[PDB]
């Protein structure tokens, strides 16, 4: 049995392969009061009188004790397993530094004493959970959001598109447009409860301002939403001003190119040979794809864009906020991956600069 | 004839989630 953990800037995701789903989903945090550490969702269960810490940022592990934390309370408290016993795949960001894979398969095998262990690109796990071995994945998790253009298992590292924003900044930016409406949401309970909205009522427009107008002069648009206490507030355009930003940046103040756009500008960095096959299979993957109307809405912009007589396909699992884990959990099950893992065997001869060739 | 090419072979073939284990998740998301 081995493990599949998908560290996420917000979620870690943990679980066995051949498993559908991680057995243990909660955040990747760190807290200490403003006993000595608290780890996932002690840390968030306490989120009054602790300062959390996060130890991966926009998808790349910065803080490496804290981070050491989160992966013994993985093993430990969450799975249950002696790390001794089990080869454990892990997961990455497309372009993760050289040293940063490097002193995860140092910590893993120095520190955890794993026997075997693998890491994988998360982009390229969620194309595979989708049965596909060649594609452009769209990954937009809590701290980050990536295009990644995949052919045959390898991402295509000149065209991988990046737009510094995710669904921590949308949290952000319904909680502001919530307060302009008259609404409060200043306290960290109050900032999960916008989260919560954001989840459930939030979606993604075909049209900006046909929508705005439409809710404009009726309440056909308008959700009821009640409280944790039983308090029951409206929720308006906010619905879908939220996720618009993923296609206009600019609403908080970014001037990066939208999802649409960055997904177009990677596949035009491909050779013009796979971008056929690229446009048939846009994948859609990470929690902040979630919104309904997000696919149909790709579907409209990207036909704009690309060429008239292109066939332009999105597809956007149901089970897409767990897709990387998925797809690691299909890969780390597969017979013909055996001969894939670094053993502690090879990681005593080479050490742990054997990820580079083992894992591409 | 790689080993490469049977397993991007086995990701096709997989039946996806569909064939894997239904397990419940203790998700605190
Ligand atoms: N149904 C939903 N609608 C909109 N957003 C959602 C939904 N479900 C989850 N999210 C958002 O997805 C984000 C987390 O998703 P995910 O686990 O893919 O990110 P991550 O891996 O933790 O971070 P990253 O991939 O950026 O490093 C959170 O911001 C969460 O609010
Ligand atoms: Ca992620
Ligand atoms: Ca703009």
């Amino acid at each position: 049995t081995a493990l599949v953990c998908d560290n996420g800037s917000g979620l870690v995701k943990a679980g066995f392969a051949g498993d559908d789903a991680p057995r243990a989903v909660f955040p990747s945090i760190v807290g200490r009061p403003r006993k000595d550490s608290y780890v996932g969702d002690e840390a968030q269960s306490k989120r009054g009188i602790l300062t959390l810490k996060y130890p991966i940022e926009h998808g790349i592990i910065t803080n490496w004790d804290d981070m050491e934390k989160i992966w013994h309370h993985t093993f430990y408290n969450e799975l249950r397993v002696a790390p001794e016993e089990h080869p454990t795949l892990l997961t990455e960001a497309p372009l993760n530094p050289k040293a940063n894979r490097e002193k995860m398969t140092q910590i893993m095998f120095e520190t955890f004493n794993v026997p075997a262990m693998y890491v994988a690109i998360q982009a390229v796990l969620s194309l595979y959970a989708s049965g596909r071995t060649t594609g452009i994945v769209l990954d937009s998790g809590d701290g980050v959001t990536h295009n990644v253009p995949i052919y045959e298992g390898y991402a295509l590292p000149h065209a991988i598109m990046r737009l510094d924003l995710a669904g921590r900044d949308l949290t952000d930016y319904l909680m502001k447009i919530l307060t302009e409406r008259g609404y409060s949401f200043v306290t960290t309970a109050e900032r999960e409860i916008v989260r919560d909205i954001k989840e459930k009522l939030c979606y993604v427009a075909l049209d900006f301002e046909n929508e705005m107008a439409t809710a404009a002069s009726s309440s056909s648009l308008e959700k009821s939403y009640e409280l944790p206490d039983g308090q029951v507030i409206t929720i308006g355009n906010e619905r879908f001003r939220c996720p618009e930003t993923l296609f206009q940046p600019s609403f908080i103040g970014m001037e990066s190119a939208g999802i649409h756009e960055t997904t177009y500008n990677s596949i035009m960095k491909c050779d013009i040979d796979i971008r056929k096959d690229l446009y048939a299979n846009n994948v859609m993957s990470g929690g902040t794809t979630m919104y309904p109307g997000i696919a149909d809405r790709m579907q409209k912009e990207i036909t704009a864009l690309a060429p008239s007589t292109m066939k332009i396909k999105i597809i956007a699992p149901p089970e897409r906020k767990y897709s990387v884990w998925i797809g690691g959990s299909i890969l780390a099950s597969l017979s013909t991956f055996q001969q894939m893992w670094i053993t502690k065997q090879e990681y005593d001869e080479a050490g742990p600069s054997i990820v580079h060739r083992k894992c591409f | 004839p790689s080993l490469h090419d049977a397993l991007m072979e086995a990701i096709r073939s997989s039946g996806g989630r569909e064939r894997l284990r239904k397990v419940t998740t203790n998700d605190r998301s």
